[PDB]
């Protein structure tokens, strides 16, 4: 997330982009 | 070896085969053509469809196209449409459309998809397990919790199934009732468990409980290349990047920006104060469960490089002031933000999820005693126009044991060698 690592997955995936 | 051939398809053997070799052989063109003829010939054909989504495949990847991929993911699904389709072929065909899917960021489709496979397949666990990831890749824990309850309930000793649960458990504040699965899990060594995610929360939870083995299991992440080391644990990391806990201004190379904040301190100061006072519902409370105890809100300007624009109509002098700094303001893996922290507050150790930032605290208002902040292995505290920088990916952890309340502005900044287009590129955060 934000001030912590608590969530299963940050990034968003675009494929190749 | 998997059974892909239904009976039908077994009368044109020769000709699949033929196009296959095409694929396998690197004649993707070709082979294209090849399965798509046969597709033609035969639309009733589950392997020529197959072979036809699994060239696309191919020539997306050759390509780099999403598009491309977006068809051979719809005839992925085409396959699970035709006559006396194998059970092998069914579950390899939906399996990689719902690969691909979470491939481009098709959460929602992958999702549809697992459910779908798990209706196909109810005795498959891994499809289970699967689904239940597909639940957590959309923020849905709560039906991902009863996915993995039903499979521990058939397959208890699943470590698979162990991390997740345990995962969602500690997600939920289930401090105590998660070590054993993240630990179980993790010791049992099967695929998918081996994850910096289940040590980074399953250490971090026994320290919450006071159990010390908790940097055991933060030495064996590091072992395992999941943490820089066992102090600094975030897990979105760019590796080379200097790493230390505390950072002078000149460390940086961001002069400029210090400098600004330290001499209109008082302007960003009022205006904070302003939003405090006239519009409350701006501050938001901490809630990534980092709080011990007490009152802690924040009122963000920026994130993930975003300027909120309701937010900056209420600091609008400050918001002006940092467009100056795309260092902080292009920052797509950290915030802008205000934060104010009453007495009686406790933060929990804690980490940043990314490496790629450092974090700078201007003091704002700043009671005389009760409030300090610790990096890794140094303590400090804060002073009303002065900026502190710290590296929030180490171990950080704050008290407010002050008489009255206490504001600080927060402003990331891109890790100073990071080059510009690592900034341009890095997902953000
Ligand atoms: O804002 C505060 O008082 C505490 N700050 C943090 O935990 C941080 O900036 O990472
Ligand atoms: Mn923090």
């Amino acid at each position: 997330x934000k001030d912590g690592l608590g969530e299963y997955t940050c990034t968003s995936l675009e494929g190749f982009e | 070896k998997p059974k892909l051939l239904n009976k039908f398809d077994k009368t044109i053997k020769a000709e699949l085969d033929a196009a296959e070799k095409l694929r396998k052989r690197g004649k993707i063109e070709e082979a294209v053509n090849a399965f798509k003829e046969l597709v033609r010939k035969y639309p009733q054909s589950p392997r020529a469809r197959y072979g036809k989504a699994q060239c696309e495949d191919d020539l997306a990847e050759k390509r780099r196209s999403n598009e491309v991929l977006r068809g051979a993911i719809e005839t992925y699904q085409e396959v699970a449409s035709l006559p006396d389709v194998p059970a092998d072929l069914l579950k390899l065909s939906l399996k990689r459309r719902s690969d691909r899917q979470q491939f481009l960021g098709h959460m929602r489709g992958s999702l549809l998809t697992l459910q779908r496979l798990v209706q196909l397949f109810p005795n498959d666990t891994s499809l289970k397990n699967d689904l239940g990831v597909g639940y957590l890749l959309i923020g849905d824990n709560d039906n991902a919790k009863k996915v993995y309850e039903e499979v521990l309930s058939v397959t208890p000793n699943d470590g698979f199934a162990k991390v997740h649960y345990g995962f969602i458990l500690k997600a939920q504040n289930k401090i105590a009732e998660s070590i054993p699965y993240l630990k179980e899990g993790i010791e049992s060594g099967d695929p998918g468990t081996d994850d910096g995610r289940f040590y980074f929360h399953l250490g971090d939870a026994m320290q919450r409980v006071g159990n010390k083995e908790a940097y055991k299991w933060y030495e064996l992440g590091h072992k395992r290349g999941h943490f820089a080391s066992v102090w600094q644990r975030s897990l979105y990391n760019v590796n080379g990047l200097k790493a230390q806990p505390w950072w002078t201004p000149k460390e940086t190379g961001y002069t400029e920006l210090v400098k600004s904040l330290e001499r209109n301190w008082k302007l960003i100061r009022d205006e904070g104060l302003a939003v405090m006072d006239k519009a409350k519902g701006l501050f938001l409370p901490e809630d990534e469960n980092l709080r011990e105890k007490g009152d802690w809100s924040q009122f963000t300007l920026w994130q993930q490089g975003r300027r909120n624009e309701n937010a900056c109509k209420g600091a609008p002098k400050t918001c002006t002031l940092l467009e100056k700094f795309p260092e902080t303001t292009g920052c797509r893996r950290g915030q802008i933000k205000y934060s104010i922290m009453h007495p009686g507050t406790h933060v929990w150790p804690h980490t940043g999820p990314t490496n790629c930032r450092l974090r700078m605290h201007l003091g704002l208002v700043i009671p005389k005693e009760g409030c300090k902040i610790r990096c890794a292995n140094e303590t400090k505290t804060w002073e009303e126009g002065k900026v502190l920088i710290f590296d929030d990916s180490f171990e950080h952890e704050v008290w407010q044991d002050a008489s009255s309340f206490r504001l600080i502005f927060i402003v990331d900044v891109w890790h100073p060698e990071l080059t510009p287009q690592q900034r341009r590129s890095l997902p953000a955060i």
